[PDB]
């Protein structure tokens, strides 16, 4: 079911 | 010429292998100062933590020692990666400093708290904390000091815990701060606080000060039960038993929907489940607080659950080191030195 997140915005 | 070399960063000297270049200060994680560097052999950013005469005193030596042994013996995707350790002094005689080289992550959680996350992100980050914690606990290591500044994230959403400098202020479990004696779920309190803080977007129990913690806590959670009061050190009891008494607020009132992102497409990733999980972690009485297994098993977290992440072989300690044993200045130096010498290998 849900895909692991692969981005996280750290700017 | 000599392998090492020296850089002044303000008042501090870093004497490090020549592979490490362009150092920049990045912070002061507990018991040392830390720099980013370029590693010219790996071609890679790294972080280098310096422990300055770590054998100076009872406190520091224990910690440095713990941190040295565990960094070696503990390897997992969610615990910070060890890359190298060294000292530039040529002998036990001359020995002063230890350098620990680690992977360099992008940010610490304090930054993530500030930002608007969706449910898959929070959940996944919390899942990662928990799986890391479970790895430590499987070896009977209890961290006792988890907080935003010692948990780091990358732009690919990975998360790693650093520190077992304290591993054997409202982030620490009440049982810790009240000299109460404690089990593994000591670490669950911390996760409760951090989760809450991720949802709120800032400090959970506003001060001002390290002990105006407590009051805002009981004002928020409610005063704990009689039995719990009973368990306290007779003397420390009567402090706690004195405070005005509060009912606390429900979790619906402490963490209302407005604070959460939109519910997600996925059944279990909703405000009501997060709030449920919260209210089982953010619990003052440790014997009513959930364990890391139940939290991993919880619907809000279990969507990611992977047995090969969550059920790895434990680190193994020599338990020869159980290291409660007082040593002397002199012997610490020897202990740490051998520990470093044993670790040293890459230059």
């Amino acid at each position: 079911r849900p895909k692991r997140p692969t981005t996280l915005n750290l700017f | 010429d000599n392998n090492f070399y020296s850089v002044e960063i303000g008042d501090s000297t870093f004497t490090v292998l020549k592979r490490y270049q362009n150092l920049k200060p990045i912070g002061s994680g507990a018991q040392g100062i830390v720099v980013a560097a370029y590693d010219a052999i790996l071609e890679r950013n790294v972080a280098i933590k310096k422990l300055s005469r770590p054998f100076q005193n009872q406190t520091h030596a224990k910690r440095a020692y713990r941190e040295l042994v565990l960094m070696k013996v503990v390897n997992h995707k969610n615990i910070i990666g060890l890359l190298n350790v060294f000292t530039p002094q040529k002998s036990l005689e001359e020995f002063q400093d230890v350098y620990i080289v680690m992977e360099l992550m992008d940010a610490n959680l304090s930054q993530v708290i500030q930002m608007e996350l969706d449910h898959e992100r929070m959940s996944y980050l919390l899942y990662q904390m928990l799986v890391g914690i479970k790895h430590l606990h499987s070896a009977g290591i209890i961290h006792r000091d988890l907080k935003p500044s010692n948990i780091v994230v990358k732009s690919d959403a990975t998360l790693k815990i650093l520190d077992f400098g304290l591993a054997r202020r409202y982030y620490r479990a009440p049982e810790v701060i009240l000299g109460m004696g404690y089990k593994e779920n000591v670490d669950i309190w911390s996760v409760g606080v951090i989760m809450g803080e991720m949802i709120k977007g800032g400090v959970l129990f506003p001060g001002t000060d390290h002990i105006d913690q407590w009051n805002k806590v009981i004002e928020q959670l409610g005063t704990p039960s009689p039995e719990f009061m009973k368990k306290l050190q007779p003397t420390v009891r009567t402090y706690v038993e004195n405070r005005p008494k509060y009912a606390g607020y429900s979790f619906e009132k402490l963490f209302p929907d407005v604070l959460f992102p939109a519910d997600s497409e996925h059944n279990k990733l909703k405000a009501s489940q997060a709030r449920d999980l919260l209210s089982k972690m953010l619990v003052i009485d440790a014997s009513k607080r959930i364990s890391v297994d139940e939290a991993l098993q919880h619907p809000y977290i279990n969507v990611w659950y992977d047995p090969s992440e969550a059920e790895a072989p434990p680190p193994k300690i020599p338990d020869k080191q159980l290291d409660e044993r007082e040593h002397t200045i002199e012997e610490w130096k020897e202990l740490i030195y051998k520990e470093v010498m044993d670790l040293e290998h890459h230059h």
